[PDB]
């Protein structure tokens, strides 16, 4: 249906773990629950995901799987989608 | 393969970087109190006809940074630094953030813009037209008032920060 999730966005743009994070970009989900996916650095953070427009998701992050700052939402809309920024995740 | 060009906001807490940041990525202005540690943004533009990428590292206001603006300063190819009309305190701290900057990137004549913030609130200036063109001029560099708000201006301080940057990347290559 709609294209594919672009996330251009990312406040703050790294922290520790379980920092609020808001994702900005288009695509991020027609409504709350077009949303079915969302990793950041391969943590799947879609359990704390708040989805508030189809520019903005909030949430938190967790322990990283890898070691890129990559930002994947996934709609039922418009499928896997990809990010222009990365996120650091910070250790205490 | 695209062109990148890197800015950086710099300015005191509450002058509006994040509004300027938002409305130019997003088109929206929302009177919202959220005071900024490090945000990232890249988005595809037209900087006249040609499709290049713009990166925004958007940043705190708070004094309480020292060393970490050094390394944020140092990733930027070019400065939006922005103050209020209607705060003169963040005006004088304008002359601070230009000397850090300078400072770690050893370049006097770094793509760098001033701009005067929240144009549309004028019952409320603190801060001359002719006081922040003086200041821009001894600088070097170009004055811009503008406003979150209303989007005046915010689309051209970022394309004119953009072209300073390309015109500096067309020099060294
Ligand atoms: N009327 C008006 N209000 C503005 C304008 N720019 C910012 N504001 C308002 O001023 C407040 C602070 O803006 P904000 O963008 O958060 O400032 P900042 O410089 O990013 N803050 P910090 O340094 O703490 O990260 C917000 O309530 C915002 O809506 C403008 O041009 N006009
Ligand atoms: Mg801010």
């Amino acid at each position: 249906s709609r294209q594919p999730p672009l996330v251009t966005g990312i406040s703050p743009n790294e922290g520790i773990p379980w920092t609020k994070v808001t994702i900005r970009g288009e695509n991020l989900g027609t409504g709350p629950t077009d949303l079915i996916g969302l990793t950041i650095c391969g943590h799947n953070c879609l359990l704390t995901a708040e989805w508030m427009s189809a520019s903005k998701i909030v949430c938190r992050v967790g322990q990283a799987k890898n070691d890129k700052g990559d930002i994947i939402v996934t709609t039922k809309s418009g499928g896997r989608g990809t990010s222009t920024v990365s996120f650091k995740l910070l250790k205490p | 393969s695209l062109a990148l060009h890197k800015v950086i906001m710099v300015g005191s807490g509450g002058v509006g970087k994040s509004a300027l940041t938002l409305q130019f990525m997003y088109d929206e202005f929302v009177e919202d109190y959220e005071p900024t540690k490090a945000d990232s943004y890249r988005k595809k533009v037209v900087l006249d006809g040609e499709e290049v990428q713009i990166d925004i590292l958007d940043t705190a206001g708070q004094e309480d940074y020292a060393a970490i603006r050094d390394n944020y300063f140092r990733s930027g190819e070019g400065f939006l630094c922005v103050f209020s009309i209607t705060e003169m305190e963040s005006f004088a701290a304008t002359a601070d953030f230009r000397e850090q900057i300078l400072r770690v990137k050893e370049d006097e004549n770094v793509p760098f813009l001033l701009v005067g913030n929240k144009s549309d609130l004028e019952d409320k200036r603190q801060v001359s037209v002719e006081e922040a063109k003086n200041r821009a001029e001894q600088w070097n560099v170009n004055y811009v008032e503008t406003s979150a708000k209303t989007r005046a201006n915010v689309d051209k301080v970022f394309f004119d920060l953009m072209r300073e940057i390309r015109a500096r990347k067309m020099e060294d290559s």
